[PDB]
């Protein structure tokens, strides 16, 4: 035990060099509010991290003629005038590597959780060049959410963008996080070619949210496989505005080397904050709602490096879940329009919803997967097809039903469909289903063999079914997991198992469902 | 009877387009703040 | 003799001159990036003179990685695009380059993306109609053969979707050449319309040219006039008849505001650039046909926070022939292609250009629908059953034209699986006629939604 | 060493310092101004580094009678409040001197009003219940302990009593200490809660520190450090959980925003800084849990325009964990401490934190006011007997459920002289669980008021 | 601040004293005018911090 740890320290010694080189030493002619300018550094290259004395950073954006407007990154209280301001020989970059697995970074990738430090392989650059037109392929495969409000109507594939949105308090972070746990029956096989990984980048976040986030993924044995990168609140805006673009780094290095990738950016609405503390700041002019005019550009710079790469680029992917804090349900503004543009479709999260009791708040017709049913499991796709038409349609119908005396035999029919599908679709939270039980439970509303059950109780005979299926007649979960269809003997098989259970299924108010 | 019920959704529908004129006044109320202070900024940046 | 950069602002550069050799304005200036990660030959245009034989330069790539002091050589031309029939079923980026495989049309005739719109004198205005088969556009907005189409629209209202419909339904069977630019909208769209292209074997007919949003401001304002460069090598050069999509140009006038932010040119109304109108008239003026030789073009256009009154949509409707407003109230009841019959217009509904009975149908259906927009106050409080009788039976016909405008897209199937229907103009004609005059205001409304034709229509009815 | 001030401009203030001796960002300057009438001791904090050896400053003084070249000192260390147990029962400023007792303090242990928040490390991971002992709170809108708590309110609602009985009940439950800090305070309304806290005895368990209204717009942004500085010693040195009221937060931000528009930032989102969002963070964040020892938090949000989408409250609401409002209805009915079931709300209140049992009986206790709530217009208007049988059987349960969730506070042990209550949370869950099937129904609606827990019902029942 | 003056001599010497403004709006605006011709930055309504 004593032999390594002398041996680190005298690897380290042996290895010290007298590096004798030239740095070009700047300093610092004024500093305030996040900016700085260095006057010096003659060759300084645009947006290199400058390293200031009190171990803090700064990217340098305005290369003017006298100085260097750098935003620094960081406690920029230490940084006064006088400072000695040294170069980095670094573009704007960000270590990366596999050794962050299971590390939370700030958004330089300087651990932050109390570990050793990192064994980054290279550096990546913050702003290299997404994927061209022709380094893609249409996302064919999937990314099971474990939502079947999500897996089924508006299903994620990889290399999708998938815009959470919705108000505070609506149940984003819940479906960001049970996605990355879903995950890990695909990390357990080992097969880089089906291994998720994932990389959460919390925005302006409460500490002890990113707090809670990472006991959640930890319980759930996510930390294997999932990053953090931590800009809590406290950190002034240039964490704030980079760390997306970090997390996005750590991600392309796995996804430029044949690896899949999951980031999930909460919120991102927070790093549009910060980056207009750092335009105007920077006395930039304002455009709509205070907003600088290249917000978008931020945003899609950002999330048009999540893609689903060729595979001469080792078919690689980053699938992207922005979460965008909409106000009062503002679908409409600026921000939430912007990343909707950039975006692949939005899962909208309704707060009236959210509170009535429907969890997760999936409002049905605003949401869209655009890239989603390829990338969906042929079983998922027949049994849930039709699904997001008939729940909007519901929703739309319950609006005159609530002041109908009474409506016609179809519309009395498709009211409880709809009553019961919603209540089908509606999950706890942290409690993820595999593909298997999502395309059952599904099954179970679409094919009508709730109508018989009454609404309060579809939640139990779902969630009991489930559980008597999965060790009474697995043949339909394997046969589901090998091949990947709604099989008709399968379907014969599991209709059987479904009136079996009816049969001695007793309702809340003691009736059977038959 | 039919009264009680075309009344109740009215005053619910009128609770509604009141909420949603209010969410539509308050953020028509920022943009005029918003506005405001960029024409002001603006003309202070020309000095 | 060559320059020496000065200054750095994002993605704007100042390059410093000898006395004698300041580069003309729109000359493309080549810097260079050496550092190894991103190292890049980097092309500029030049923008503004500043005095001292400096010039204010746009960056087509990233400056990133860019050091202050760095050769800028001018090349004493602007940015060239390739031309000629070569371009067709290629894919190229805002200057030229080939993506699909890099050498490819560094041997063709190169044309400056940078050139006045044709003179007054050869402009007339087209005027014959282009049947699109779909039922709103056909009737209400009727599109110009040879003239200008806008799309307006918010986020995630459909604009692209039905974009790539009128490909299929234009494109698809176009006797001459089509060009598509991708101005600032997904890479994952430019990938998916190529492989589709491929597929429908359309690309071999297509010149391909996008700037798209991962790029910086600067192609993200030069690729539209990079693919409409094409787009008039073809229509002058070769005679042919042309389309030219552009998805979507509001990603200009946005690249435009950017740049002006940097380049220090005070803000205009809403933070946009001052030049916002001539900016949009130097390119939409372009997009223009002549006597002899037909371009036609489709622009969508990304209407900001839903706000129609932003000065960048409020620019480019004077600039349109047909205009189809795409909107979110009729996007929620899921009415696609989502179009407000009301807001859209097309200069040729005229009854001169398309025939009485056309424009009778046409203008009633608007009445109905505005009577509708007119009630919906009372609509939305108290309920249709406390209106006037005419007005009841005006409202249930609105609703079921409202309803009918919708249809089944080709371009839809991906979406929903239902194939696609086409519907010919008489039909529309026919059909809205007995709409308005209530033939079928027994049906329920249901019957009309994605229904496309009046056969389909009577096979949804009895299906109801 | 010492600096001169070069400008004089309202509140803000430059100061010219040698080559080598410029003072740290958000140092404190001493200025003196010795005019005899308004002879002061300037604290200037330094917000700026200008250049040329200049820091702007933004004085925490009136600047009125300062003149140009007055020597400035700097103290080489930011503002410092006098943190221990001494500040218990102590009235202060934002820059730590006393005001019931000037002088005082001057001797005691002194801390930066800026300092970092716990590391990411030393959070706790689990959000915890705050029992506080009052049957409304512990039920329908459980306080996070180290979270931040909405407290709505107004004129003669009992805010000022709600805020007395939670010192108390921090102070001898806990055994704890509360921190007050009036970010922007009325002078006549400090006066008032000063007085009243050293009538109710509590004084001696809370610290008091008022920037007042009257002063500049940097000690109303820097009253809120100060007082969480002093809640921060309670915590991570004495080992005390601490309760910091913040009246009000919004005048934080507005003192914020207007020490940004002094300083010449570009204004933002709706006039308010550009760096809202990062300062409610370095407020707020500081306010957590950590070793097991916690600073709860209760502040009064004043919602503008009565807006939530404004981005002071929308700012504010990220952080706060429990909203608590006390409304005239509820209040004027006898009911104290005043806070609306319907209104409040918290974020804790979820089976997965608080037990399943818990958020049942809660959820049901909810469900009845609404309906209770519902029927009172009916009853306003047609009178009670217009209810059905199961109506009023609600209407009845209602009465006492909401007349139950008043308790006799300790706060009120001044005045009435009986010994406040602390009902253990079970115990309040199975008496609302009872209460809610009707169990207690006989009883007079005037045996459930003000009574503290299920025996004391029993026990004052019999009296009736 | 002249009223403000006047009200408090009496204040301090034992009277009680009664301060109207019509308008403190026009106060306001007055020291914006002010402000603004002083070149200092304006914020909301262009008014001085
Ligand atoms: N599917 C769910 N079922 C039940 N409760 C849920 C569900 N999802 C979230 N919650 C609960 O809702 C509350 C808020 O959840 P969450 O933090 O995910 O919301 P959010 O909108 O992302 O929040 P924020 O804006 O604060 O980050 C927590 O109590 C969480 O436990
Ligand atoms: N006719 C249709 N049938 C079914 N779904 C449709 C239809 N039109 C649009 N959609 C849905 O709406 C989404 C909107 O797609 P589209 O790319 O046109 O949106 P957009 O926001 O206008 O585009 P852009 O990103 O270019 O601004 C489609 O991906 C699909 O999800
Ligand atoms: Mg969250
Ligand atoms: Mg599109």
């Amino acid at each position: 035990s004593a032999a390594d740890i002398e041996g680190a320290i005298e690897d380290y010694v042996s290895s010290f060099s007298a590096d004798t080189e030239r740095e070009e030493i700047g300093t610092v002619i004024d500093a305030g509010d996040g900016i700085a300018h260095v006057e010096g550094l003659p060759s300084v290259m645009t947006q290199e991290l400058l390293e200031f004395p009190g171990g803090v950073l700064g990217v340098a954006l305005n290369l003017d003629e006298h100085s260097v407007g750098a935003v620094i990154l960081g406690e920029f209280e230490k940084i006064e005038e006088g400072q000695q301001v040294k170069r980095t020989g670094e573009v704007l970059s960000v270590p990366v590597g596999d050794a962050f697995l299971g590390r939370v970074v700030n958004p330089l990738g300087q651990p932050i959780d109390g570990q050793g430090d990192i064994a980054a392989e290279t550096r990546r650059a913050l702003e290299l060049q997404a994927p061209s037109v022709v380094q893609r392929q249409s996302v064919s495969e999937p990314l099971q959410t474990g939502i079947k409000a999500i897996d089924a109507m508006t299903p994620i594939g990889r290399g999708q963008r998938q815009l959470i949105i919705g108000d505070r308090k609506t149940g984003k972070t819940a479906v960001c996080v049970d996605t990355i746990l879903n995950q890990r029956e695909a990390w357990l096989t080992g097969d880089p070619k089906q291994q998720v990984r994932c990389v959460y980048v919390a925005i302006g976040q409460k500490g002890t949210t990113i707090a809670s986030v990472k006991r959640a993924l930890e319980e759930g044995g996510a930390m294997e496989y999932t990053t953090i990168v931590a800009a809590p609140a406290s950190d002034a805006a240039g964490f704030k505005w980079l760390a997306p673009y970090t997390g996005s780094a750590i991600g392309q290095h796995w996804m430029y080397n044949g690896k899949h990738v999951l980031i999930v950016f909460d919120d991102l609405s927070k790093q549009a904050d910060a980056y207009r503390a750092i335009s105007l700041l920077l006395r930039r002019p304002p455009g709509r709602e205070a907003f600088p005019g290249d917000v978008f550009y931020l945003h899609s710079r950002l999330l048009e490096r999540c893609a689903k790469l060729s595979d001469e680029l080792g078919g690689g992917s980053m699938t992207g879940l922005p979460i965008i804090e909409t106000k009062a349900n503002d679908i409409s503004a600026f921000i939430p329009t912007n990343v909707i543009s950039i975006t692949d479709g939005q899962c909208f999260l309704e707060s009236d919803l959210f509170n009535q009791g429907v969890r997760p708040a999936i409002n049905v017709g605003v949401s869209v997967s655009r890239v989603g049913g390829a990338a969906q499991i042929k079983a998922m796709k027949e049994v849930a097809g039709s699904l997001r038409l008939d729940l909007s349609q519901y929703r739309e119908l319950e609006a005159f039903a609530a002041f109908a005396s009474d409506l016609d035999a179809a519309s009395k029919a498709q009211l409880d469909r709809g009553a019961r599908l919603v209540e089908l679709l509606k999950q706890p939270q942290y409690s993820p289903l595999a593909v298997e039980e999502q395309v059952v439970a599904i099954f179970l509303g679409t094919q009508g063999h709730l109508d018989s059950v009454p609404v309060e109780d579809v939640q139990r005979f779902e969630s009991e079914l489930l559980e008597h299926v999965k060790a009474s007649h697995s043949d339909i979960f394997d046969g589901i997991r090998e091949t990947k269809k709604l099989s008709e003997e399968a379907e014969e098989k599991l209709v059987s198992v479904i009136n079996e259970f009816k049969k001695g299924f007793q309702a809340s108010d003691g009736s059977s469902v038959v | 009877a039919s009264r009680r019920r075309a009344m109740k959704s009215a005053t619910d529908n009128a609770d509604d387009l009141i909420k949603a004129l209010t969410l539509a006044a308050n953020r028509e109320r920022q943009a005029q703040i918003t506005q405001e202070i960029s024409e002001i900024v603006g003309g202070a940046n020309a000095l | 003799t060559a320059g020496r950069v000065v200054r750095i602002t994002g993605p704007v550069v100042d390059v410093e001159f000898p006395r004698g050799s300041v580069p003309e304005l729109f000359n493309a200036l080549h810097a260079e990036i050496t550092f190894g990660a991103l190292a890049k030959t980097l092309t500029l245009e030049v923008a503004q003179h500043l005095g001292d034989s400096l010039v204010r330069c746009i960056s087509m790539q990233p400056t990133d990685g860019l050091v202050r002091g760095v050769e800028v050589t001018d090349t004493g031309a602007s940015i060239s695009v390739p031309v000629g029939d070569g371009v067709k079923g290629h894919v190229f980026n805002a200057l030229g380059d080939c993506l699909d495989d890099p050498g490819y049309g560094k041997d063709f005739e190169h044309w400056s993306i940078h050139r006045k719109p044709p003179a007054f004198s050869d402009l007339e205005p087209r005027t014959e109609m282009l049947e699109t088969g779909l039922k709103v556009v056909d009737l209400l907005t009727p599109y110009v053969r040879g003239g200008k189409i806008a799309l307006f629209g918010g986020a995630g209202v459909g604009k692209t979707v039905l974009i790539q419909e009128m490909i299929n339904r234009i494109a698809r069977n176009f006797g001459g050449t089509s060009v598509f630019a991708g101005v600032g909208e997904r890479t994952r769209e430019g990938n998916d319309l190529w492989v589709e292209l491929a597929d429908a074997n359309v690309l071999k007919d297509t010149a391909l040219v996008f700037g798209q949003m991962d790029e910086p401001p600067g192609t993200r304002m030069r690729v539209a006039l990079s693919a409409l460069t094409m787009a008039e090598f073809f229509r002058d050069e070769q005679g042919q008849d042309v389309l030219l999509f552009i998805d979507n140009i509001f990603r200009f006038t946005q690249a435009g505001s950017e740049v002006s932010t940097l380049l220090g040119r005070m803000p205009s109304a809403v933070g946009y650039q001052p030049t916002l109108a001539d900016e949009m008239g130097e390119l939409q003026e372009r997009i223009t046909s002549t006597r002899g030789r037909s371009i036609t073009s489709m622009q969508a256009v990304y209407v900001p926070a839903d706000d129609y009154t932003d000065p960048a949509p409020a620019t480019t409707f004077a600039h349109l022939d047909a205009t189809t407003e795409l909107s979110r109230a009729v996007f929620s009841k899921g009415i696609f292609p989502a179009v407000d019959p009301l807001a859209s217009s097309s200069t040729i509904l005229d009854p001169a250009i398309v025939g009485d009975e056309h424009y009778r149908v046409a203008q009633e259906v608007i009445r109905i629908l505005q009577r509708y927009k007119d009630l919906q106050d009372i609509i939305a409080i108290l309920g249709i059953d406390e209106l006037s009788e005419e007005d009841k039976q005006l409202v249930n016909r609105a609703r079921r034209i409202e309803r009918f405008l919708s249809q089944n897209m080709m371009a839809a199937e991906q979406f929903t699986g239902q194939p696609g229907s086409t519907v010919p103009l008489k039909e529309t004609i026919e059909a809205f006629d007995k709409l308005t005059k209530g033939e079928f205001d027994h049906l329920p409304e249901q019957a009309f939604f994605l229904i496309g034709g009046l056969d389909d229509l009577a096979k949804k009815a009895e299906s109801l």
